[PDB]
C-alpha cells in the first residue's frame, strides 16, 4: 500500500493523456477524410483477356491495364507484372504499406476493393500497384478459364524476400464458397497452403492446411472450425477474409502491422491476424510486402 | 512522503474516479474510431472514367446521345470483342474515332508488327496522350458493312499554325493484305495531299517513290515496302512505307520541330513530316489521325 | 484483509487491463489511420510509442506483487 497508490495514480494519469493524444489524432484524420485521395490512370491502348495475352501483344511495361477475361463481364482494371519471371502476371492481391483496410465483410471480398494502381511522379499512367483484392468472383473466373499457376511473393522488414509458387491454382465460384485448390508447389517461402505450419505436427499441422478450404470473412463463417461457440471463429471483426481452416498457417490478408513482430496485447482479439506466412517468419510476424499473381500455365 | 492512513480511504477511491473516467473516454474514442474507419473504405478517385454509351464506332455513339469527347467502348460489327477508343465529338454531332496521335514525344513509335497491329500508347479522356490504336482495330472500323469512311489528318507546327488533309473512302485491309491503306481521292485540305507523292528533286521518280495510296503497312520486323532496303527500320517506325515517304506521321518526335541531316548517324529524314505542308526537315509538334463515316464530312 | 487492501488488489487488475486495452487501441488506431492513406487526401503521419506501454506494465507487475 505504501508506494502502491503512487504507481497506480501515475499510470491512470498517464493513460488519461495517451487517450487525449489518440483522440486528437483521430480528429485530424476525420478532417483529412473530408476529401479523397486521387489518381489519374490513362488507360493503355493494348488489352487482352488477362495479362499474359497483353504481354504477348506487346504490352511489355509493368503498369495498369484493362482486361476482359470474357465478353460477359465488362472490361476491368488490373495491374500487370510484366517483369517478374518473364512477365504476364495478373496481380490479384497486393500489400506494401498499410494504405488499404483488408478486414472487410463478404461482399467487399466478392466485388473487390482497394487501389489497383497509382501514378508515378509526373506521369499520365499509373505504373505502380496499390493495395487491393481483385475480388473473389473475378479471381474465380480467371483461374477457371484454364490451367492457372499462382505466384506468391513476400518480404520481411529486414529486406529479405521469398517466393511460393503453385503450378496449379483454382477458386470455385461463390455458390461453392470460393473453395481453393493448389498444387505443384516449389519455392523458398515454405509450402503453407498445402502442407501447413512447419512448426507443428499431426492434427495440429494438418488443421492449418488451406488447400481445399472454403473462403470466409468475419461476417460469413465457412472455416474448418465446426462448433456452436459464437466466438471461436477464425475471422473476427477487422479480420481479413482468407481460406481459413483451423485456423491458418498463412494469411496474406491479415492486418498490416507496422514493424513486423507483434504480440497478443496488440492484436484486437488476441488472435494472430496479420500478414503471416508461418512457414517463413513464424507465427507473430507480419510481412512488409505480400502479393499474389496468376498466369496461364502452358 | 507517506501521509495519513486516513488519506487512503480518500485517494484509494480517487484513482477509481480517474479509472472509470478513463474507461468512459475509451468507450467513446472507440466509437469515434469506428466512424473514422467508415470514412476509409473507399478507393482513391480516378479522374479518368469511361462513358457507358457504346456502339459500332464514335459516330454511332454520337448519334445515340454522346455529347462530350472522351474514352468509349466501341465494337464494329465484325469485331470479336469491344475495344476502348477515344471519341472526339463536336457541337455538330459528329463522332470522330481517333487512331493516331502525337503531341510531346512521350511515346516511342519504334515498335514491331504485333504492337502496331494491337496498338500502343495510352488513351486519355482529355485526349492529351500519344498513341496508335492498332491496325486490326483501324481495319475493323474502316471496313464496316457498306459504310464509306473518311480520314482527316491534323498537323501543328511549333508556332500554332494547324493544317488538315482529308481523304475520302479511307480504308485499311486485313492482316492478310498487310493492312493496306487505300482511299479514293484527296478530299482536300490546306495540309496538302502528301499521300499522292512529292518531288524532292532528288530522283526522276520521287513522286513514284513517295506515294502512299495503295501501300501496305510496314514495321522493322516485317518489311512490306517498295524499297530494296527497310523503310520502317531506317526511320525506325511503323507506317505505309513505299520508298519511302512523302507523308510520315509516326516518325521520331523532334523537339523544336526543326531537325537536320545531322540528327542521325546516316542522315535519314525520319521525323514527323508531311512534305506538302512543311520541308522534310520540320517534324511536327502535334499530329492526329481520325476517321468517321464519309456521309458526315460536311454534306 | 482489510477492505482498503482489497480495493487495491482490484485496481491493480483494472489497470493492467486498461493497459493492455489501451496498448491495443493504440495499435488499432495506428492501423486504421494508416488505412485512410488509401482513401483520404492524406494520412496523419505518426508513430506509436509501445515502449511506454511496456514500461508501465512492468512498473505494475513489480508493484502488484
Ligand atoms: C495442439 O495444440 C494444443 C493446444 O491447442 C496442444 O495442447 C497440443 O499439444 C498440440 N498438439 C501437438 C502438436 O502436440
Ligand atoms: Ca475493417
Ligand atoms: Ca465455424
Ligand atoms: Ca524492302
Amino acid at each position: 500500500i505504501p508506494t502502491n497508490l503512487r504507481v497506480l495514480r501515475s499510470i491512470l494519469e498517464n493513460l488519461r493523456s495517451k487517450i487525449q493524444k489518440l483522440e486528437s489524432d483521430v480528429s485530424a484524420q476525420m478532417e483529412y477524410c473530408r476529401t479523397p485521395c486521387t489518381v489519374s490512370c490513362n488507360i493503355p491502348v493494348v488489352s487482352g483477356k488477362e495479362c499474359e495475352e497483353i504481354i504477348r501483344k506487346g504490352g511489355e511495361t509493368s503498369e495498369m491495364y484493362l482486361i476482359q477475361p470474357d465478353s460477359s463481364v465488362k472490361p476491368y482494371r488490373v495491374y500487370c507484372d510484366m517483369n517478374t519471371e518473364n512477365g504476364g502476371w495478373t496481380v490479384i492481391q497486393n500489400r506494401q504499406d498499410g494504405s488499404v483496410d483488408f478486414g472487410r465483410k463478404w461482399d467487399p471480398y466478392k466485388q473487390g476493393f482497394g487501389n489497383v494502381a497509382t501514378n508515378t511522379d509526373g506521369k499520365n499512367y499509373c505504373g505502380l500497384p496499390g493495395e487491393y483484392w481483385l475480388g473473389n468472383d473475378k479471381i474465380s473466373q480467371l483461374t477457371r478459364m484454364g490451367p492457372t499457376e499462382l505466384l506468391i511473393e513476400m518480404e520481411d522488414w529486414k529486406g529479405d524476400k521469398v517466393k511460393a509458387h503453385y503450378g496449379g491454382f483454382t477458386v470455385q465460384n461463390e455458390a461453392n464458397k470460393y473453395q481453393i485448390s493448389v498444387n505443384k508447389y516449389r519455392g523458398t517461402a515454405g509450402n503453407a497452403l498445402m502442407d501447413g505450419a512447419s512448426q507443428l505436427m499431426g492434427e495440429n499441422r494438418t488443421m492449418t492446411i488451406h488447400n481445399g478450404m472454403f473462403f470466409s470473412t468475419y461476417d460469413r463463417d465457412n472455416d474448418g472450425w465446426l462448433t456452436s461457440d459464437p466466438r471461436k471463429q477464425c475471422s473476427k471483426e477487422d479480420g481479413g477474409g482468407w481460406w481459413y481452416n483451423r485456423c491458418h498457417a498463412a494469411n496474406p490478408n491479415g492486418r498490416y502491422y507496422w514493424g513486423g513482430q507483434y504480440t497478443w496485447d496488440m492484436a484486437k482479439h488476441g488472435t494472430d491476424d496479420g500478414v503471416v506466412w508461418m512457414n517463413w517468419k513464424g507465427s507473430w510476424y507480419s510481412m512488409r510486402k505480400m502479393s499474389m499473381k496468376i498466369r496461364p500455365f502452358f | 512522503y507517506e501521509a495519513s492512513i486516513l488519506t487512503h480511504d480518500s485517494s484509494i477511491r480517487y484513482l477509481q474516479e480517474i479509472y472509470n473516467s478513463n474507461n468512459q473516454k475509451i468507450v467513446n474514442l472507440k466509437e469515434k474510431v469506428a466512424q473514422l474507419e467508415a470514412q476509409c473504405q473507399e478507393p482513391c478517385k480516378d479522374t479518368v472514367q469511361i462513358h457507358d454509351i457504346t456502339g459500332k464506332d464514335c459516330q454511332d455513339i454520337a448519334n445515340k446521345g454522346a455529347k462530350q469527347s472522351g474514352l468509349y467502348f466501341i465494337k464494329p460489327l465484325k469485331a470479336n470483342q469491344q475495344f476502348l477508343v477515344y471519341c472526339e465529338i463536336d457541337g455538330s454531332g459528329n463522332g470522330w474515332t481517333v487512331f493516331q496521335k502525337r503531341l510531346d514525344g512521350s511515346v516511342d513509335f519504334k515498335k514491331n508488327w504485333i504492337q502496331y497491329k494491337e496498338g500502343f500508347g495510352h488513351l486519355s479522356p482529355t485526349g492529351t496522350t500519344e498513341f496508335w490504336l492498332g491496325n486490326e482495330k483501324i481495319h475493323l472500323i474502316s471496313t464496316q458493312s457498306a459504310i464509306p469512311y473518311a480520314l482527316r489528318v491534323e498537323l501543328e507546327d511549333w508556332n500554332g499554325r494547324t493544317s488538315t488533309a482529308d481523304y475520302a473512302m479511307f480504308k485499311v485491309g486485313p492482316e492478310a493484305d498487310k493492312y493496306r491503306l487505300t482511299y479514293a481521292y484527296f478530299a482536300g485540305g490546306d495540309a496538302g495531299d502528301a499521300f499522292d507523292g512529292f518531288d524532292f528533286g532528288d530522283d526522276p521518280s520521287d513522286k513514284f517513290f513517295t506515294s502512299h495510296n495503295g501501300m501496305q503497312f510496314s514495321t522493322w520486323d516485317n518489311d512490306n515496302d517498295k524499297f530494296e532496303g527497310n523503310c520502317a527500320e531506317q526511320d525506325g517506325s511503323g507506317w505505309w512505307m513505299n520508298k519511302c515517304h512523302a507523308g510520315h506521321l509516326n516518325g521520331v518526335y523532334y523537339q523544336g520541330g526543326t531537325y537536320s541531316k545531322a540528327s542521325t548517324p546516316n542522315g535519314y529524314d525520319n521525323g514527323i513530316i508531311w512534305a506538302t505542308w512543311k520541308t522534310r526537315w520540320y517534324s511536327m509538334k502535334k499530329t492526329t489521325m481520325k476517321i468517321i463515316p464519309f456521309n458526315r464530312l460536311t454534306i | 484483509v482489510i477492505e482498503k487492501v482489497q480495493h487495491i488488489q482490484l485496481l491493480q487488475k483494472n489497470v493492467r487491463a486498461q493497459l493492455v486495452d489501451m496498448k491495443r487501441l493504440e495499435v488499432d488506431i495506428d492501423i486504421k489511420i494508416r488505412s485512410c492513406r488509401g482513401s483520404c487526401s492524406r494520412a496523419l503521419a505518426r508513430e506509436v510509442d509501445l515502449k511506454d506501454y511496456e514500461d508501465q506494465q512492468k512498473q505494475l507487475e513489480q508493484v502488484i506483487a
